[PDB]
């Protein structure tokens, strides 16, 4: 069940259901007991994979490594 | 400088400023000045708010050790045969830090 | 614009008037004027020859 169209390298289901959070360079579920661990909450596309027409992808843009100077509001897709 | 595969190292295209923004993002500003020279070193910080954030913090008397080359002599550092403590010295903060 | 294999677009060598010239060679060329805006179209043809 991991019929991503696009390779934004990330579950469809966890794109279009709730939501996901990247953790340890991976996608996994969201929980509802994550706010207080201080992770958030992404909801995103996967009919395409760059959802804002970012120069990055959306997996660039979750798991920061992308560019260090970006500020951290800039992180969900 | 850059060194290739064949084991000569290469100036050209590599540039400096692309580096300088994103290193003052990340860092803490320390500058020594002794009565000759002076010195500026950059070390990075923890922060604290991010939980998948894995950086190993220190405190600011172990990044003075750290940074500078600095001897621990009966724990007091000494820094070619200077004591440097918070006793002896002269210490500037700006009104934030 | 277009985009490569990586996901980013270039705009490099890419000119517009290599292209000018065989449109309209087959297309028809309808202009609508509101009282606001102008617009302008080329819609394909069939030669039936």
């Amino acid at each position: 069940d991991e019929d991503l169209d696009t390779d934004n390298d990330n579950i469809p289901d966890s794109y279009e259901r709730n939501g996901y959070t990247i953790k340890d360079l991976i996608a996994v579920k969201w929980e509802d007991s994550f706010a207080e661990q201080g992770y958030k909450k992404y909801v995103s596309n996967y009919l395409e994979s760059n959802t804002a027409g970012d120069p990055y992808t959306d997996y660039e843009k979750a798991s920061g490594s992308f560019d260090k100077a970006i500020k951290t509001e800039a992180r969900d897709p | 400088g850059t060194k290739n595969s064949s084991g000569q190292i290469v100036t050209e295209g590599n540039s400096w400023s692309d580096y300088i923004s994103q290193i003052d993002s990340i860092s803490a500003s320390i500058i020594l000045d002794t009565e000759n020279e002076s010195y500026e070193r950059r070390v990075t910080a923890k922060n604290l708010q991010d939980p998948e954030d894995k950086t190993p913090e220190l405190t600011i008397g172990e990044a003075i050790e750290k940074a500078f080359g600095a001897t621990k002599k009966d724990g007091l550092l000494y820094f070619n045969d200077i004591p440097i403590d918070e006793s002896c010295v002269e210490l500037i903060f700006d009104d934030n830090t």
